[PDB]
């Protein structure tokens, strides 16, 4: 019968996004909060990113993840998908058979070398980019 | 004599002791408590003194604490134990800096605190007094209880949290009177399940506002009341306020299922025909006249405010009913709305307009803003003024370093001794999770200090830790790895030439003047200087005057400042006669300085003065490019942008002139081309 | 700035015996005095008595009759308000300075202590947040001016 | 919360519908009224119930008051202890529960009601021509003249001022607006 | 003692965070530690521990390991909170002693200071005798004077320890003379220290009033010390942080530092002052020996100059004959001969000798109590007058005695005069009182007084004005611009111009200071003996409370009766004054045991 | 254009206010009870709302002290004081409270006082000293020229025998724990909190009572005197200690009514 109204929502808001950002990112361990400082520096931005969805309807998520999966498993996810490239480079090195073009320079095995030094562990999460140097759609139109 | 208004007789002593009633909801935030300690009658309980509360004011502010009385508070909010920034971290490191110094280290990951030491730290023992029993009511209010067991908890609450007075008497014996009464209305039902703490709290608080003043209604002065009905008294003089529409009649809606708003009957009262009755009862006691003023343009955005549907019929009444004197038979609705413009009094927005002193039928009897409202006053003047001041013989180098560090703050509070002093920071609501500002710069320095030495980093990193300084968990780490990584870098040319130095005397004669001071690290090299910042023009002119003063009395050899981002200032060795000749230079700049204002900005001027000028040559380019480029410069180093505090937004600056001026811009050009040109000249 | 001006006086009110405090509000935009007045003022010894007395009479209005009657006879004793509206410019700074008064005066009706009204307005200008009773207003409807 | 509306809900029909409550006693509905007495009604009697289960007094204010009539009405000589006269002055609202009980008791001690009205002829409403016809018949008396001033501006014309539901059609807007309650109180 | 019984909540506090899950010995053994910290003992010895713990066997009982933690030392060690000195521990215990680690180090860094840093410096000894001679005019017996001057001259570090009234600053005066006299070519920058600002400003009049009568040079005029700076002011102390600016990198430019009143500098102020010190400078400490304790914990001066009995070394005996030229004698045994050669004793006093009740009464209250009634008893050397005060009618004769001690006060007052004699009469006679509220007290003897004003036609009061004309007040903080410091007395009259606070400059003459000018006032009719340190007044009168205090001690009533100059009353109990004399504030330090070793 | 602003020529208004007296001015035992302003308020309230013709009930003292919030140690010495307050006669002839039934007493009378002349106090003193005997010492109290109403509450009122008398209490009495209060004592209490002028509005606030409502009024045939009751001096051994009765000359009064008439 009787409530009160508030005017500003913002404080609530912040209090409930650096619970959420204590009840998250606080057990993380090295490898996944490494990941998480690069996403965001801390919960401001997180929240500087969600308010325009925090207020209001919430929207629906278009393909969103399963409930079960956790920022580990996804970790562990990413770390074998990195792997299993890793694995293949290592396998199929020491080859050489595609045609040398006019664009493609002669320095390319340089970049090999820097592919050489990447796979040490798998306890970063940025690749190189000479990575872009092996793609079949860019090399074909070299 | 202000009748009917709402009986407050001590906020703070009721306003604490509802606060003291949502103990257990509350988070325990360290304003709160703060705020609870500046009671003095809290205060005086745990014998706490205003210097007390002033010292713990920055006691919390330093050491760390932020929200949450104790660990087992942090874990009843369904939140991990950090361990850190709470009353009992911050309790435990006062503890260990009354018993143990900071230098000693760590003693259980808990930094102890060097300031409380001496007897002043008994005050710490009395907030732990405090924040013990906070706890104590904690765990006694949370718990529900049945109305036969509330009955002495107010009564314990007041004998335990606050002390009897002269004052705050009457405060506790109405506390005691409403909180009995209300149990006493609840067991004159026998209620015998449990009743929550929260609604007897909001009960309280809704007795405790309800009383009401009315004694001094007609004790001779004005009577200042609002409506009250079925009160209908003859006056002379009757006024209306507030009768816009919305506010007046004030509409209560009925709750819906109550059966006598569906079948009227005679004797029905509703409040919007008793506010009518009571407008009719207004209009038929006024004797002599009746004002009637009413909001009708608002005073954010100018929009038309309409009055009220009575007020609205009254006028209606009055125009059809009565014509003017000048308008004998014009029309009728035309003379209406002339006797309604007649009637209406639109007044000025701003009580210094000259509309209102304008003499005539309205006249304002405001004798203050008279001559503001006649403009026949004389304008501001400025605030530069010629002074005496004589040049004295001895001038150490540490006044002419606070001179070129800040010439118009050194003008301010060293000629006229004013010094613009501003309220220190409010405590933050959470703890550090990123690293900006001041504590940043000082992390940096102490770490390449640290580094300077080859210390270990690790050790300065717990030290930082043990401290709460550095955020929780790996995002410390990473922040600590990627400061060493900085400093390291910046290490590595720092070190790379490095000679031990000793501190050196300094005894000039210039232009009779005696100038006397110390040189700290003079090596054979020559100057040697490192700071973690940027490239600036204030720690070059600093160098600079550095160089002079050294290269001036012997000393042969470079001075060399390292900044971030592989940043130098570099200067050759000079001779005597030209160092000499720019210490005289800035002696006379000095005493310039001294008697008027020597308006010198370093950094808008310097980048001025470095977009203007060419080392290549040695001359000042005079092409428009570059005098658009330089003018570019100027503002965006006087006034920066949104992300980047500029120049221009100073204490000091803006007391002298409120826009910038193309004159006084032109101005601190030229004094920026007298003076910083030797800045630019010998750099390398 | 003129929120800074009001707290330096009310800081020079509540606590005139330290004369750094009086020396630093007397010297601001709203006083209106050259470097010639000051200088004079820190050589005559009867003129800061002068100045003392009457802050501390300030200060028993401020204790008996509230802010804006203390504001009132500061701005009537001082003459400020006509120095104000006579400078160009000064008369946005004169509404900011009233709308300042106004909003202590509506502040310090709901605190009983006096240094509670100035810890408040330190907060406030502490705190940049927009309430629609703490926006600033149009300075003057009779002059024409571009509208953006 | 709920409790509170209801206990001034049943306040607000202590005062002015005591046959509702009367009804309620005895378990019976009243005809004609909304959806919430169907939760009202049995809510009302399980409290007299209940207040006749704890030493607490039957009595309330409802439905003392016709026993307070019927005792003065049939009582021979006057109860002592009742003051000589009681002023009314200042009150313009009484709800005819409290009239009828102020009639009874001014039947045996003098009662003088000042009330203020606006209008110095008949500004109220009507039942019906019976009631007018006696309201014609009715006529006031000057304090200090002391002679007879009748009630109507016309009695010849006073039936065509009211309506065919019985309002009067007031020549004053201000008065016909503003002043229901006195509109009421006069009748 | 009572006070120690009655546990400070810091202390129980301190004892319930370090302790924690510990044994409750550890518990009690820190609460114990806490409260004597707070009564100002630096050092607990654990046979007091041990001895007057009636929990002692209770503890023991509490304990269970396998050698059952019978001692002490293996209790306290086999927690994490007691080390032997290694690890970042806040209790300590080295010599069988408990302390905090803060107080521990300031300890140990005082005993380095003054055990291994005191070295000889080696001058030339037939100029300096010369500047003595030529300096001090007597040379026909001996001169403690002579010997402090000679003997702080030689050495670096040098106290001298010598009551009021004994000409100190006159040896201060010659012993700079003989020290701008001895190195001409070589500069010297003499810095002047002192522990409150009043004693500061007597310190510069002094010395400007002393250093003007001796003959000086146009060279030895320019090395005049321009100044004396508080230990705040010299260190460079700021309000919100405690970091100074001359802590431990850059030392204080000076060659050489003449600290004034030592007694009044505690153990943390000590250890600041001495790790701003370089490895060149030489040190002068001032002061008394059996003056008045330090303000927080410590004694600082007293356990320095506790050794000054023993007496100088047999080698330093011969130098100092060598160098004044008379005999000197010898002290017996040799325990630590750079503090015992540092140090010197002044007992001829100038200003009163043995015809004065005031010197025997100094000297018979470090003697037994019989020693002073006996002092007090025969002829009171017209000196020194006994006045009981038990019931009303001795405070009312108490009252007519300070209406009598008062009267050229209230005779100047009353007869409109200048406000410099008022002041001077006013400076002649004064109450001292041991508490501030109830009816012994500073606030209670003010009222007292004020109403006994307001009774007989002594001085008229408003009772709405507050500023009536001849209130005395005192000043609270320290305040640089108006000139007035802690501790200074102003007289509120009328001059003509209105109500204003006159106050009496050292230069000489009165300043007029409007009563809203000042920062504090207090009602100063009778000021405590903590408060009153350093002034001087012509007639003193002590009043003590009956209740049994622990402030009421010997060194309070050795303050009381060195603050007269000529004619001192006492207000007091037979077994009170009996009581104090025996009762000496002992301060437990570990001094005793790092100067023996 | 040049622009003034009018100027008032008097005063806005005289000294009107509505104003009261006040704004012209072995462990237990009754010497040992709390002396306060609460303490006061409820040991009025305790004397208005207990009756005097019943005897005091113990339960119904441990209730008011249950509802007053004070000690319930203290309930069983306090209700045998009020009977040796009850037991004590006040009266020259020796009537005590136990003779006046409910229609004879009147508790809280309250009272509005009119006066149309300026109150000046030079001209107010003189005349309580011309017939006051009390008014040897006390120097006269300084107050503005107050024309108006005077409010006044009246503790009780009561008549016996054809003769009306006034009884007021007052209760903070700090300063006595023993039998001094005799009427000495309670001479000087009314010289020094001046009750000598509440006593003389308060009879003639009755004079003008008895005269509107009593036809063939007399102020010596109805009016007996006032009675101060002192509750902390009431013994049972001594009748005469704790009561202070009073009656005025009976021509201070036709002054004093000429005087606020007008």
């Amino acid at each position: 019968f009787e409530q009160q109204l508030i005017e500003d929502e913002s404080l609530l808001r912040y209090q409930a996004c650096a619970d959420f950002w204590r009840r998250h990112c606080y057990p993380l361990p090295r490898e996944i909060a490494q990941v998480v400082f690069e996403t965001w520096k801390g919960p401001q931005a997180l929240l500087r990113d969600i308010n325009r969805y925090l207020q209001g309807e919430a929207p629906v998520i278009k393909a969103p993840p399963p409930d079960d999966e956790t920022l580990a498993s996804r970790h562990a996810q990413i770390v074998a998908r990195i792997d299993t490239v890793k694995q293949q480079w290592r396998d199929a090195v020491g080859e050489l058979d595609a045609l040398i073009e006019s664009s493609g320079i002669d320095r390319r095995k340089f970049n090999r070398s820097n592919q050489a030094k990447w796979i040490d562990k798998i306890s970063a999460w940025a690749e190189e980019e000479t990575n872009s140097y092996q793609l079949p759609e860019s090399l074909e139109k070299f | 004599a202000i009748s009917d208004r709402r009986a407050r007789q001590s906020h703070p002593v009721l306003e604490a002791f509802i606060s003291l009633l949502s103990l257990p909801d509350s988070r325990f935030v360290s304003e709160d408590v703060l705020a609870l300690l500046d009671v003095p009658v809290l205060a005086a309980r745990f014998d706490i003194t205003e210097e007390g509360l002033r010292y713990l004011r920055q006691w919390v502010n330093e050491s760390g604490i932020r929200w949450g009385i104790d660990d087992d508070n942090v874990r009843e909010l369904e939140l991990p134990a950090t361990g850190q920034h709470t009353w009992r971290f911050g309790l435990t490191r006062m503890l260990l800096g009354y018993a143990m110094e900071s230098a000693q280290g760590e003693w259980q990951s808990v930094l102890p605190y060097d300031e409380s030491s001496g007897l002043i730290a008994e005050l710490v023992g009395h907030l732990a007094s405090l924040l013990m029993q906070l706890n104590i009511w904690r765990r006694g209010l949370a718990q529900e209880r049945p109305l036969e067991e509330w009955l002495p908890v107010c009564r314990d609450m007041l004998n335990a949290f606050f002390l009897p007075d002269a004052e705050t008497e009457a405060a506790m014996t109405l506390i005691e009177q409403q909180w009995q009464a209300i149990i006493a209305e609840g067991l004159g039902a026998q209620y015998g399940d449990a009743v929550p703490l929260s609604l007897l709290r909001d009960e309280l608080a809704q007795r405790l506002d309800q009383e009401r003043i009315s004694q001094r209604f007609l004790a001779g002065p004005v009577n200042i009341c609002t409506l009250m009905p079925m009160r209908s008294i003859p006056f002379k003089v009757v006024c209306l306020l507030g009768m816009n529409d919305g506010v007046y009649p004030r509409q209560l809606a009925p709750l819906g299922f109550d059966l006598m708003s569906q079948k009227p009957k005679r004797g029905d009262r509703s409040r919007r025909d008793d506010d009518r009755y009571l407008f009719l009862e207004a209009l038929i006691s006024a004797q002599q006249k009746l004002y009637i003023s009413y909001i009708g343009r608002s005073i954010q955005d100018n929009s038309e405010r309409f009055p009220s549907v009575l007020v609205q019929e009254l006028i209606d009444y009055i125009g059809q009913s009565h014509y003017l004197p000048g308008d004998e038979a014009l029309n009728c609705d035309e003379s209406e709305a002339r006797v309604k413009a007649h009637l209406t009094c639109l007044h000025t927005r701003m009580p210094f307009d000259p509309q209102n002193y304008q003499p005539g039928e309205r006249q304002s009897y405001a004798r203050e803003w008279l001559p503001a409202a006649s403009q026949a006053g004389k304008a501001h003047s400025e605030f530069v003024q010629p002074l005496p001041f004589t040049l004295p013989e001895t001038v150490p180098l540490e006044t002419l370093q606070r001179f070129w560090a800040h010439p118009v703050r050194a003008f301010f509070q060293m000629r006229l001794q004013v010094n613009f002093r501003t309220e220190d920071s409010e405590i933050p609501d959470t703890e550090p999770f990123i690293l900006e500002g001041l504590s940043r710069y000082q992390i940096n320095q102490q770490l390449l200090n640290a580094l300077v030495e080859q210390d270990d980093a690790e050790r300065l990193f717990r030290r930082f830790r043990a401290a709460g300084d550095l955020p929780y968990g790996a995002f410390g780490e990473i922040f600590w790895e990627t400061q060493c990584q900085e400093m390291q870098q910046l290490a590595d040319r720092v070190i790379a030439c490095r000679q031990p130095g000793q501190s050196m005397e300094i005894d000039l004669a210039c232009n009779g003047v005696q100038i006397t001071g110390w040189l700290p690290q003079v090596q054979p090299d020559g100057l040697l200087r490192w700071r973690p910042s940027l490239l600036s023009v204030a720690q070059g002119m600093q160098l600079w005057l550095e160089h002079l003063v050294y290269c001036a009395s012997g000393g042969n050899g470079e001075s060399r400042l390292f900044l971030r981002k592989d940043g130098e200032w570099r200067f050759p060795p000079l001779a005597a006669e030209q160092a000499l000749h720019y210490l005289s230079q800035l002696i006379e700049g000095y005493r310039e300085g001294m008697s008027a204002p020597l308006l010198v900005l370093p950094e808008s001027g310097g980048a001025w003065l470095k977009t203007c000028y060419d080392a290549q040559n040695d001359a000042m380019l005079d092409d428009d490019s570059t005098l658009q480029k330089a003018r570019t410069k100027f503002l965006q180093a006087y006034e920066g942008n949104m992300m980047v505090r500029g120049e221009g937004d100073d204490i000091w600056y803006q007391r002298l002139w409120r826009q910038l001026t193309p004159e006084t811009m032109e101005a601190i050009v030229e004094q920026s081309q007298r003076f910083l040109l030797p800045l630019f000249r010998f750099n390398q | 700035l003129e929120a800074q001006e009001m707290l330096w006086l009310l800081q020079a009110v509540m606590t005139p015996e330290r004369e750094n405090t009086l020396r630093s509000a007397l010297a601001t935009s709203m006083m209106g005095l050259n470097a010639l007045d000051i200088e004079t003022l820190n050589n005559d010894e009867h003129a800061w008595d002068v100045v003392v007395e009457e802050f501390d009479g300030y200060r028993q209005i401020w204790r008996k009759r509230g802010v804006m009657p203390m504001l009132r006879a500061l701005m009537s004793a001082r003459n400020i308000a006509e120095n104000l509206l006579a400078t160009a410019g000064g008369e946005r700074r004169l509404t900011d300075i009233l709308h300042i008064s106004e909003l202590l005066q509506e502040a310090g009706t709901q605190l009983e202590s006096e240094h509670a009204l100035v810890r408040w307005l330190s907060q406030h200008i502490l705190e940049p947040d927009s309430n629609a009773s703490s926006q600033q207003m149009r300075l003057e409807s009779d002059k024409h001016l571009v509208q953006i | 919360q709920l409790s509170s509306k209801a206990a001034d809900l049943f306040d607000q029909y202590l005062v002015y519908r005591p046959d509702w409550l009367a009804q309620w006693e005895t378990g019976h509905l009243v005809e004609g009224l909304g959806e919430a007495q169907a939760w009202q009604a049995p809510l009302w009697k399980a409290l007299v119930e209940y207040t006749h289960q704890l030493g607490q007094p039957r009595w309330h204010r409802a439905n003392l008051y016709q026993r307070f009539i019927e005792t003065l009405e049939s009582a021979t000589t006057c109860p002592p202890g009742l003051p000589s006269r009681v002023f009314i002055c200042g009150i313009s609202a009484l709800p005819p529960v409290y009239l009828q009980a102020l009639q009874a008791l001014g039947k045996h001690i003098e009662i003088h009601l000042l009330f203020t009205n606006p209008c110095r002829y008949y500004w109220g409403d009507i039942k019906d021509p019976a009631y007018l016809a006696k309201l014609l018949t009715r006529q006031r008396r000057h304090s200090f003249e002391d002679r007879e001033l009748p009630l109507f501006r016309d009695s010849e014309n006073a039936g065509q001022l009211f309506n065919s539901d019985g309002e009067q059609d007031v020549g004053n807007p201000l008065l016909a607006s503003w002043g229901k309650l006195g509109r009421d109180y006069i009748y | 003692a009572v006070e120690h019984k009655q546990l400070r909540p810091l202390d129980v506090q301190f004892a319930l965070t370090v302790a924690g899950d510990e044994h409750p010995a550890v518990t009690l053994a820190a609460a114990l530690l806490s409260h004597d910290a707070g009564e100002g003992h630096v050092c607990l010895p654990l046979s007091r521990l041990e001895n007057n713990e009636a929990s002692h066997p209770l503890l023991a009982t509490c304990v269970s390991e396998i050698g059952e933690l019978q001692n002490w030392e293996e209790c306290l060690l086999a927690s994490q909170a007691v080390s032997r000195g290694d690890e970042p521990t806040p209790m300590i215990l080295c010599g069988d002693r408990l302390y905090l680690n803060r107080m521990w180090c300031n300890e140990r860094t005082v005993a380095r200071f003054f055990n291994e840093v005191n070295h000889a410096i080696e001058v030339d000894e037939a100029l300096l005798a010369q500047t003595l001679d030529k300096l001090f005019p007597v040379s026909d017996e001996i001169n403690w004077q002579k010997v402090a001057a000679a003997v702080a001259l030689t050495r670096r570090i040098s106290v001298i320890s010598g009551g009021p009234g004994t000409g100190k600053t006159t040896t201060v005066a010659k012993l700079l003379a003989a020290l701008i006299q001895m190195a001409d070519g070589e500069r010297c920058r003499i810095r002047l220290a002192a522990p409150t600002g009043k004693a500061a400003a007597r310190l510069t009049e002094s010395l400007g009033k002393a250093l003007r009568q001796l003959p000086l040079t146009d060279e030895q005029k320019k090395r005049i010390p321009e100044d004396a700076s508080t230990l705040h002011r010299l260190l460079g102390a700021q309000p919100g942080s405690q970091r100074l600016r001359h802590h431990a990198g850059n030392p204080l430019h000076l060659d050489v530092l003449v600290v004034d009143e030592a007694s009044m500098i505690d153990l943390p102020m000590m250890s600041r002052l001495i790790d701003a010190l370089p490895d060149h400078a030489r040190v002068i400490f001032l002061g008394d020996r059996d003056q008045l304790a330090s303000v927080e914990a410590g004694a600082v001066l007293g356990d320095i100059c506790a050794y000054a009995n023993a007496g100088f070394t047999a080698e330093r005996a011969r130098q100092l004959s060598r160098l004044t030229g008379t005999h000197v004698p010898a002290g017996t045994g040799t325990e630590a001969a750079s503090l015992r050669d540092s140090l010197c004793l002044l007992q001829k006093s100038y200003r009163f000798g043995s015809d004065s009740g005031i010197g025997q009464l100094a000297a018979a209250i470090n003697r037994g109590d019989k020693t002073a009634v006996k002092t007090v008893f025969q002829q009171d050397f017209t000196d020194i007058e006994k006045r009981l005060l038990q019931s009303g009618e001795d405070y009312i004769a108490m009252l007519e005695e300070a209406l009598a001690g008062y009267g050229r006060y209230l005779d100047l007052l009353q007869a409109r005069a200048e406000p410099d004699l008022i002041i001077q009469a006013f400076n002649e006679y004064q109450l001292l009182c041991a508490l501030r509220e109830g009816p012994f007290g500073v606030a209670g003897l003010n009222e007292r007084i004020e109403q006994f004003m307001q009774q007989k036609r002594k001085i008229h009061r408003h009772p709405h004005s507050r500023w009536y004309e001849g209130r005395p007040v005192m000043i609270a903080r320290n305040d640089s611009a108006l000139g007035l410091f802690n501790g200074d007395i102003g007289i509120a009259l009328d001059r003509g111009q209105g109500t204003r606070v006159w106050f009496a400059m050292p230069d000489g003459n009165i300043k007029s200071v409007q009563p809203s000018r000042l920062p504090e006032h207090e009602t100063t009719w009778a000021m405590t003996v903590h408060k009153s340190q350093g002034s001087e007044f012509d007639h003193a009168a002590l009043i003590l409370p009956s209740q049994r205090t622990p402030v009421v001690t010997r060194e309070l009533v050795y303050t009381a009766v060195t603050r007269a100059r000529r004619r001192l009353s006492l207000y007091a109990d037979e077994r009170i004054l009996s009581a104090a004399i025996a009762t000496r504030t002992e301060r437990r330090s570990g001094l005793a045991a790092l100067f023996s070793s | 254009a040049e622009l003034n602003a009018k100027t008032l020529q008097r005063l806005p208004g005289d000294n009107w206010r509505v104003t009261s007296y006040s704004g012209l001015q072995p462990t237990l035992t009754p010497h040992q009870f709390p002396r306060g302003a609460s303490p006061g308020t409820f040991l009025h309230s305790l004397f208005e709302d207990l009756d005097f013709t019943q005897p005091v009930d113990p339960n119904w003292v441990r209730e008011k002290l249950e509802l007053g919030g004070f000690e319930s140690q203290w309930e069983p010495v306090l209700t045998e004081w009020i009977t040796a307050v009850l037991q004590a006669p006040l009266n020259e002839t020796g009537v005590s409270l136990s003779q006046l039934s409910a229609r004879n007493k009147q508790v809280e009378m309250e009272f509005y006082l009119p006066i149309s002349e300026p109150l000046i106090a030079s001209q107010l003193d003189t005349l309580i000293r011309q017939f006051d005997p009390l008014s040897a010492g006390c120097p006269p109290l300084e107050f503005m020229q107050v024309r108006g109403m005077l409010k006044g509450f009246i503790d009780l009122v009561f008549r016996h025998e054809g003769r009306y008398y006034l009884l007021a209490y007052k209760s903070n009495w700090l300063g006595e724990d023993s039998s001094a209060y005799t009427q000495q004592a309670m001479a000087a209490a009314m010289q020094a909190h001046r009750y000598d002028l509440q006593y003389q509005l308060y009879t003639l606030a009755l004079h003008r009572y008895l005269r509107h409502r009593i036809a063939d009024y007399d102020y010596e045939h109805h009016f007996g005197g006032v009675i101060y009751l002192f509750l902390r001096g009431v013994d049972k051994e001594h009748p005469q200690q704790g009561i202070y009765t009073t009656r005025p000359n009976a021509g201070l009064i036709a002054l004093m009514d000429e005087m606020f008439a007008g």
